[PDB]
């Protein structure tokens, strides 16, 4: 049970800006993170795991990286299907997510 | 390939008693492991349970220790959920979702999710 902590919250863009979320851990989860996204009246879809593997079928615009208790989403382009919010998940221990971030229409 | 599905959620009145379906299908489901995860209207995602592949294992979130027993059926590839005393806090879309396979981090997986079935704990 480890205090993940997600930031920005949210944080309206336009189609083509690259985007960056982050997550941090109370306490060292090595490399056990994953990054979903979520759209609106759906479940969640992996597009990482173990920090910066990529999940099959995703566009390699995605990318992530970080260990320890500092990570990083990166999006490249953001793409007109690309708005939705995004959490991480800590796999170390007890799952437990970030609070979410919303990316939405500028 | 593989296809989860949940069933069961519904209107009940706080206090009530309610069971949550998960069935499984496209895979060796004795082989894994499964979870539920629950997303209050609004709010973000919280892991709620796990039981391990023979059943031998299973572990709680604080929060409903006592209430909710998980459980499964390696033989009709069905995973349960029983809730009881629901209090109006538990509103929520519950999820069950794939753990890990064998030889691997008891903590590994989530790769693949259900449609999920609602619970609005009202009167």
């Amino acid at each position: 049970d480890i205090q993940m902590t997600q930031s920005p919250s949210s944080l309206s863009a336009s189609v083509g800006d690259r985007v960056t979320i982050t997550c941090r851990a109370s306490q060292d989860i090595r490399n056990d993170l994953g990054w979903y996204q979520q759209k609106p009246g759906k479940a969640p879809k992996k597009l990482i795991y173990a920090a910066s593997s990529l999940q099959s079928g995703v566009p390699s615009r995605f990318s992530g990286s970080g260990s320890g208790t500092d990570f990083t989403l990166t999006i490249s382009s953001l793409q007109p299907e690309d708005f939705a919010t995004y959490y991480c998940l800590q796999q170390n221990s007890n799952w437990t997510f970030g609070q979410g971030t919303k990316v939405d229409i500028k | 390939q593989v296809q989860l599905v949940e069933s069961g959620g519904g209107l009940v009145q706080p206090g009530g008693s309610l069971r949550l379906s998960c069935a499984a299908s496209g895979f060796t489901f004795s082989s894994y492991a499964m979870h539920w995860v629950r997303q209050a209207p609004g709010k973000g995602l919280e892991w709620v349970a796990v039981i391990s592949s023979d059943g031998g294992n299973k572990y709680y979130t604080d929060s409903v220790k006592g209430r909710f027993t998980i459980s499964r059926n390696d033989s009709k590839n069905t995973l349960y959920l029983q809730m009881n005393s629901l209090r109006t806090e538990d509103t929520a879309v519950f999820y069950c979702a794939r753990g890990n396979p064998p030889y691997s981090s008891g903590w590994g997986g989530g790769d693949y999710w259900g449609q999920g079935t609602m619970v609005t704990v009202s009167s």
